[PDB]
């Protein structure tokens, strides 16, 4: 129930998104096809998407 | 892939904005396979000449809007301030999130694309202006 866009690969959000290798300024998360911030509860039948943000330099 | 296509009116508008701004510039480029189809410049949140971060929710509006469109991201673009379009190691932990086409430019026109393969090398790949 979680895909990373990008490569495109398939509690709270916090740990979802630490559980995938990115933390809440390195990735933005939305639940069930809605934005959501670090600390939301998720349950658990929805379905996230976890969208890494492109940086460099 | 192998070549970016992309038409002269979207390069030469990215060229002209990095030729006046202080900061790095960074966005998508879509479309379909390797055609670049729309552009889209996103806000660089650390407003710095020397790296670049996209806003999150400017990023996640227009990757939904070319969702909408039926547009792929065929790449990303970003610039390089007084220094060659050549990726650096920053340049490459974020290809490895988003393994599509880098397009690097700088302020005085010059422009070059890579791509990271699935072993984590970097090829330049050849661009194509329409
Ligand atoms: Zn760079």
């Amino acid at each position: 129930k979680v895909k990373v866009i990008g490569r495109n690969i398939e509690m709270k959000v916090r740990d979802i998104l630490r559980a995938v290798g990115f933390n809440t300024e390195s990735a933005i998360a939305k639940v069930n096809g809605k934005v959501v911030l670090e600390d939301d509860e998720v349950k658990d039948g929805d379905f996230v998407e976890v969208i890494p943000v492109v940086s460099g330099g | 892939m192998s070549t970016l296509i992309i038409p002269q009116h979207y390069l030469r508008a990215i060229l002209k904005v990095v030729s006046s701004s202080s900061v790095e510039v960074c966005g998508f480029l879509f479309g379909k396979e390797n055609r670049v189809l729309k552009v889209r410049f996103i806000r660089n949140r650390l407003n710095s000449p020397v790296e670049f971060e996209m806003d999150p929710e400017e990023m996640l509006k227009a990757l939904e809007e070319a969702e909408q469109e039926n547009l792929e991201v065929v790449g990303i673009f970003h610039s390089h301030i007084a220094c060659p379009p050549i990726p650096s190691g920053k340049d490459l932990e974020g290809m490895k999130r988003w393994p599509v086409i880098w397009l690097i430019v700088n302020e005085k026109g010059e422009y070059k694309a890579w791509i990271l393969s699935e072993k984590n090398k970097i090829s330049e790949v050849k661009i194509v202006v329409e």
